[PDB]
């Protein structure tokens, strides 16, 4: 690095630590940002910024016996600092537009700036913007404005899905709204993202515990049944009736990524050998295969009624996810052969070669081995491979 | 019935803020609580229909401005003023962050004030400028933003400064009186061009006093201007022409159509001269089109005495110079627009061009917007041909 940045670095490190000396540090981080946004993001100074801020919030929250008035004060201070960070970055550097749905308080418009230094490498701007949005989301969550928090979170996730933290926070929001299924899905995505947010594991466990010991025999909504059964798979417990329940669950899971994705994670972890692990993996096999059958039939019927291929992107992606576990699909090869052949013919002769996921797989690394983005041909090749091994 | 409950609560909270503001410290739990309550009610007020403003001003003044003012007059505070200001900013960010807020410009201007209050050499101070700009991008009616922008900014010409102040006076909600502008007009400049510009601004703003002396002085200004245009080697006049356009527009708003008409004459003469030189700075055309647009608009409007448009009360030679000007402008537009074609629904923001003036040298979409707006006028001097082989995009009309 140059001499100026090194000097600013020494000046940064000289600054003491602590609850009270932190605003000085934050403002100096702002100065170092404006000085060299590129290099600043290179060393992830956004993380350091949020670390000092979160520090402040925590220490002040604790030292005041969790008083509400102090809480609100330090929270609004935080909001101010972060917003001003985003705006100060915009003021000096040509930050690309990432959506007009993004709040203009962090963004403003290109019409209000004069001479901005051009962005050299877009990765920096992407990661930075996504991170800022993420932390503004956190701040909105602390202030108990859940809708806004969800907006910030979804935007952040869209800009950079490769950060598992965002998925985890989305999971937290889902849990707050008593939406347990979506929470499980999000926490799973956080667990197996490109950055891998390990803490999410705990979260998942916390949910599993709350469902593994429910009277499965008793009546309940489908999603809850999936939760209890997945929970019983995780803790190596015997699924009461099994057959009927697993059947219905698979039938429902044929159309929802929020059941398929968490199932992959539990499968990959379980993927070994024990007296109980065998049973659990067999449960998983039942559900998985049922889903595979149902989905195959549905897609085939969509081929029948001449639905355009682009009219079923998500449904093709669930299929490709199902194909990520070939060892689970052994045994039903012959039965599904015809449907597979027809669907493969459909895929081969077409739409152009790309299937919009919008669920951002490829930034999902649990048991993948499928090169993204999803190619119209590659999917067919995968199906053909699954049938061929027999 | 809920209206009375809300109104009573907000009034009470504001009264209490004003009262306990003097006695307590700025970090008082009481005052902060009162602020929270105040905003809480003010939101439900903003939900209604009505100018409001007075309420927002009340809460801003007794809740934010006064406590900060008292805060400065204290040697016993450990906290840096910039930090407190930042907290205030994050606190007021709630209004902007809430959807369906009726007055974003106001809040942006208040946060802008917060950033303006920060001590010099503090980085966060920069944003001040930006904030005001944002306010203007939300609503060009807030002239105080134009004034403060004319004060804060460093990287601007005398032309741009005058532009900002004048725009501050043009706005529907203008910056008090306009004494400051005159005061700046009192200050002499160090270059011939800017001296001329200031001269014209003073003359344009000058009331009917010294009726004949007005005419003679005006003539002198026109001659000095022409002399300067011919004498100078070449420099972009679009800044000065923008300034003169805005100034003349202000003269129209301030007095009458005649007072404006003198300016119209002067500026028309100037433009015809500059185009007579055939020198073609890319920035000038953008301003020339704008001036044609505004002038046409004013000429279209009926007179205060009614029964005729303002265009009808024009001398023959005036209409002659007018049509000559329009011919020149159209010719240059066509000269530029060979194989560039017409952009439809450009939807380009005018904010940047309004704040900074024409320094950029325009792109095709931007020009397309203005040219569209010109043919949109109630009485269009130009009109696009339905189908063109090569040239003649726009052709003269209503002359």
């Amino acid at each position: 690095m140059s001499d100026e940045w090194e000097q600013l670095t020494v000046e940064l490190r000289k600054i003491p630590r602590g609850t009270e000396a932190a605003p000085q540090y934050l403002r100096h981080l702002m100065k170092m940002f404006v000085a060299d946004f590129e290099t600043a993001v290179s060393k992830r100074f956004d993380v350091k910024f949020w670390n000092k801020l979160k520090s402040m919030m925590d220490e002040i929250t604790k030292a005041m016996e969790n008083d509400r008035l102090v809480n609100h004060n330090v929270q609004n201070l935080a909001i101010g600092f972060l917003t001003d960070l985003s705006l100060l970055v915009h003021y000096h550097y040509e930050i690309p537009n990432y959506g007009n749905d993004i709040s203009k308080q962090l963004t403003w418009t290109p019409d209000v700036f004069l001479n901005r230094k051009p962005i050299k490498s877009k990765k920096n701007s992407r990661v930075f913007m996504a991170y800022v949005l993420l932390r503004m989301g956190d701040l909105m969550r602390y202030k108990e404005n859940y809708p806004k928090a969800q907006e910030y979170y979804e935007q952040s996730c869209r800009i950079n899905p490769a950060d598992g933290a965002v998925w985890n926070q989305l999971g937290l929001i889902s849990s707050l709204g008593a939406k347990n299924l979506e929470s499980v899905y999000f926490h799973t995505r956080a667990l197996h993202a490109t950055m891998e947010f390990p803490t999410a594991s705990g979260g998942l466990t916390n949910i599993f515990k709350n469902f593994a010991n429910r009277d499965i025999s008793r009546p309940m909504p489908i999603k809850d049944l999936y939760l209890s059964c997945l929970g019983r798979i995780h803790f190596l417990l015997e699924i009461e009736d099994s057959s009927v329940h697993l059947q219905k669950i698979g039938e429902e899971a044929a159309t929802s990524k929020e059941m398929i994705v968490p199932l992959m994670s539990v499968y990959k972890h379980l993927e070994d050998g024990t007296e109980l692990e065998q049973r659990a993996v067999e449960y998983v096999k039942t559900i998985w295969c049922t889903a595979y059958r149902s989905l195959l039939k549905t897609l085939d019927d969509y081929k029948e009624e001449s639905k355009k291929l682009a009219d079923v992107p998500h449904l093709l992606h669930i299929l490709a996810l199902l194909l990520c576990a070939p060892k689970l699909l052994r045994g039903i090869e012959d039965q599904t052969e015809d449907e597979v052949t027809s669907i493969c013919e459909w895929l081969l002769c077409a739409c152009d070669e790309k299937i919009k996921d919008s669920d951002a797989f490829g930034y999902f690394h649990c048991l993948q081995r499928i090169q993204y983005p999803l190619t119209r041909t590659q999917l067919a090749q995968k199906l053909v491979e699954i049938e061929d091994e027999d | 019935q809920k209206s009375d409950e809300v109104t009573e609560k907000f009034k009470r909270y504001c009264n209490q803020l004003e009262k306990y503001g003097q006695t307590e410290n700025v970090h008082s739990p009481v005052m902060a609580m009162l602020r929270r309550k105040g905003r809480k009610q003010l939101i439900e007020i903003m939900k209604r229909d009505g100018d409001c403003t007075s309420s927002i001003n009340k809460l801003w003044i007794v809740g934010y401005y006064h406590p900060f003012q008292f805060f400065i007059r204290d040697k016993e505070k450990n906290m840096a003023i910039a930090v407190l200001l930042t907290m205030f900013c994050g606190e007021l960010q709630e209004m902007l962050s809430l959807p369906d807020d009726k007055y974003p410009a106001l809040w942006n201007m208040y946060i802008g004030d917060f950033h303006r209050y920060m001590p010099d050499e503090e980085i966060q101070k920069c944003l001040a400028v930006g904030y005001y700009s944002r306010a203007i991008d939300l609503d060009p009616n807030q002239g105080r933003a134009f004034h403060v922008l004319a004060g804060l900014r460093a990287d601007l010409n005398v032309a741009q400064k005058l532009r900002l102040m004048i725009l501050g006076q043009l706005a529907d909600a203008p910056y008090k009186k306009g004494t400051e502008l005159l005061e700046y007009l009192k200050f002499p400049q160090k270059e011939s061009t800017d001296k001329l510009m200031v001269d014209f601004v003073i003359w344009a703003l000058n009331e009917k006093s010294k009726r004949m002396d007005y005419q003679m002085t005006g003539i002198k200004i026109v001659n000095e201007f022409k002399a300067e245009i011919e004498q100078k080697l070449e420099f972009d006049w679009s800044l000065i022409m923008s300034t003169c356009r805005l100034a003349s527009k202000l003269a129209m708003k301030k007095f009458g159509f005649q007072q404006f008409y003198n300016c119209f004459d002067t500026i028309s003469t100037l433009y015809i001269t500059i185009y007579s030189r055939t020198i073609s700075s890319k920035c000038l055309l953008a301003e020339a089109i704008s001036w044609i647009s505004d002038s046409a608009e004013i000429l279209g409007h009926l007179d205060e005495q009614k029964n005729e448009p303002h265009f009808q009360k024009l001398s023959v030679f005036a209409k002659t110079k007018w049509n000559e000007l329009n011919d020149l402008v159209m010719n240059h537009i066509n000269s530029v627009f060979t194989s560039m074609s017409l952009t439809i629904n450009p939807s380009i923001s005018m904010t940047s061009f309004l704040l900074n003036g024409p320094i950029s040298e325009p792109n095709v979409e931007f020009l397309s917007q203005l040219i569209n707006y010109l043919v949109s006028v109630e009485f269009p001097p130009m009109e696009i041909i339905h189908d063109r082989e090569e040239s003649g995009p726009l052709l003269r009309r209503i002359n």
